[PDB]
């Protein structure tokens, strides 16, 4: 049972020194080689780090030339990864795991071998200000057909947030598209939904909106501007 | 850095045939022993990414058997021999001779759907909203399949880019539903000094780019 | 400095040294920027330490807050492996036998 935990997440500012620390069991730790892999949230997965089976650096990414560190505690099992001078799309959701290729097998040293995703931590590296949730009924059109009305929720933070249709009672059709980030670390999602368009009249139509950070449970009506 | 490239950015594959996706180098991977150092890699929706398998030829035990590795010199080929639904998802290769290591740009692979016209509809800002300092304009490209469909938003027939985002789903059970949220953000002065905002969508199955265009007040 | 705050070995030493020059290895393309050396830090280690502590190296008072290279000291020192390595700028490999 090959296990990795991944520790040194949380709210963090930018441009700030970070410790990461990931914890390995089940093997034995110090014989294999050793990878951090970067995760820009909203993007795709990056090679950032990684280290050798000797503890040896292997180096650093292309932005973040001889300012991070990676060493390895081979006391207690255990690899620990510090940041400096974060800005926001440094951001990244780091994952740590080892090498297949074992001392003695198949030259050169292996070094490749990305096998085993121990869950990366959610470091959450933004510097923005305490955003009251903006809440919004995008309106039904007079729609045969099929309707399509939604729910916005734009300028909030932190950006932890969650829509529920009708409290559970809509559930055919829900679509809560990603929340797009603004230039000053504003998010702004809209939950869509489909539904019958010979139900205009028999349905109220409210969202239920949950910021938990605020404690901010609003059950707000969607209304065609008319 | 090794230029590397990933082809074809997306092939929609019929279960029943093989399938080939090529990562290009703009070096040999050859070594003093001869061996490449490309591997292949997955990744799910949902997923971490996960291996695919070692140097395309020189195998470990254990690896999935379907996968095979091909290629020479500077280019090779991963192939998908055994034929499933579950092939769908994003892949990725690497380069292990030179560091540091780096991905390429990872393709999708999904299941094809009959091409049908996408139904597109436009949704004008709520006034109250508008009261906000900005102008939210929606457009919804319902039902295109594939995702090749491009929007295009042109106020007074501006030729523009940027301030356009367009929010995707996942793709829905249901016909390979593929349903597009599509904001342009205005200025509060930029709403009241033009007329008209044209959503404009051009699909395959639309030999003629549909424009929904609407108008300020009704 | 090699001796008090890179690496303090113990003054007592049962085995052997050996050291070799690896210009050829420990050297990039251009320059080998990736590797660093500890040559700031206030405090001394003990013989044989493993020391992991590579926060920001803060010699006087100045609230760093994670702040770097503005009255915040980098631990670490860049050894530049480039081909200019002479007799003295050669990348030695050292090993303690102890």
């Amino acid at each position: 049972q090959v296990q990795l935990l991944e520790s040194g997440g949380g709210l963090v500012q930018p441009g700030r020194s970070l410790r990461l620390s990931c914890a390995a069991s089940g093997f034995t730790f110090d014989d294999y080689a050793m990878h951090w892999v970067r995760q820009a949230p909203g993007k795709g997965l990056e090679w950032v780090s990684g280290v050798s089976w000797n503890s040896g650096t292997i180096g650093y990414a292309d932005s973040v030339k001889g300012r991070f560190t990676i060493s390895r505690d081979n006391a207690k099992n255990s690899l620990y990864l510090h940041m400096r001078s974060l800005r926001a799309e440094d951001t990244a959701l780091y994952y740590c795991a080892k090498a297949v290729e074992m001392v003695r097998g198949l030259g050169a040293d292996p070094e490749y071998g990305m096998d085993v995703w121990g869950q990366g931590t959610t470091v959450t590296v933004s510097s923005a200000s305490t955003k009251g949730p903006s809440v919004f009924p995008l309106a039904p059109s007079s729609k045969g057909g099929t309707a399509a009305l939604g729910c916005l929720v734009k300028d909030y933070f932190p950006e932890p947030v969650t829509v529920s249709w009708n409290s559970g009672a809509l559930t055919s059709g829900v679509h809560t598209f990603p929340a797009v980030l603004q230039s000053s670390g504003l998010y702004s999602l809209s939950s869509v939904v489909t539904v019958p368009s010979s139900s205009l009249g028999t349905q109220t139509y409210i969202c239920n909106v949950n910021h938990k950070p605020s404690n901010t449970k609003v059950d707000k009506k969607v209304e065609p501007k008319s | 850095d090794i230029v590397m490239t990933q082809s074809p950015l997306s092939l929609p594959v019929t279960p029943g045939e093989p399938a080939s996706i090529s990562c290009r180098s703009s070096q040999s991977l050859l070594h003093s022993n001869g061996y490449n150092y490309l591997d292949w890699y997955l990744q799910k929706p949902g997923q971490s990414p996960q291996l695919l398998i070692y140097l395309g030829s020189n195998r470990a035990s254990g690896v999935p058997d379907r996968f095979s590795g091909s290629g020479s010199g500077t280019d090779f080929t991963l192939k998908i021999s055994r034929v499933e639904a579950e092939d769908v998802g994003v892949y990725y290769c690497m380069q292990a001779l030179q560091t540091p290591f780096t991905f390429g740009p990872g393709t999708k692979v999904d299941i094809k759907r009959t091409v049908a016209a996408p139904s597109v509809f436009i949704f004008p800002p709520s006034d109250e909203q508008l009261k906000s300092g900005t102008a939210s304009v929606v457009c919804l490209l319902n039902n295109f399949y594939p995702r090749e469909a491009k929007v295009q938003w042109k106020v007074d027939n501006a030729l523009q880019s940027g301030n356009s985002q367009e929010s995707v789903t996942e793709q829905d059970s249901k016909d390979s539903t593929y349903s597009l949220s599509s904001t342009l953000t205005l200025s509060k002065a930029d709403y009241e000094k033009h007329k008209v905002y044209a959503c404009e969508v051009t699909h395959q199955g639309l030999s003629s780019p549909v424009t929904k265009s609407f108008n300020r007040g009704e | 400095k090699i001796a008090d705050y890179n690496y303090k070995l113990p003054d007592d030493f049962t085995g052997c040294v050996i050291a070799w020059n690896s210009n050829n290895l420990d050297s990039k393309v251009g320059g080998n920027y990736n590797y660093l050396y500890r040559l700031f830090r206030k405090s001394n280690l003990k013989p044989f330490e493993r020391d992991i502590s590579t926060e920001i190296y803060q010699a006087g008072s100045t609230p760093c807050n994670g702040v770097e290279g503005f009255n915040c000291y980098f631990p670490l020192q860049s050894y530049g492996f480039q081909p200019t390595n002479g007799v003295g700028y050669q990348p030695y490999r050292v090993v303690v036998l102890s």
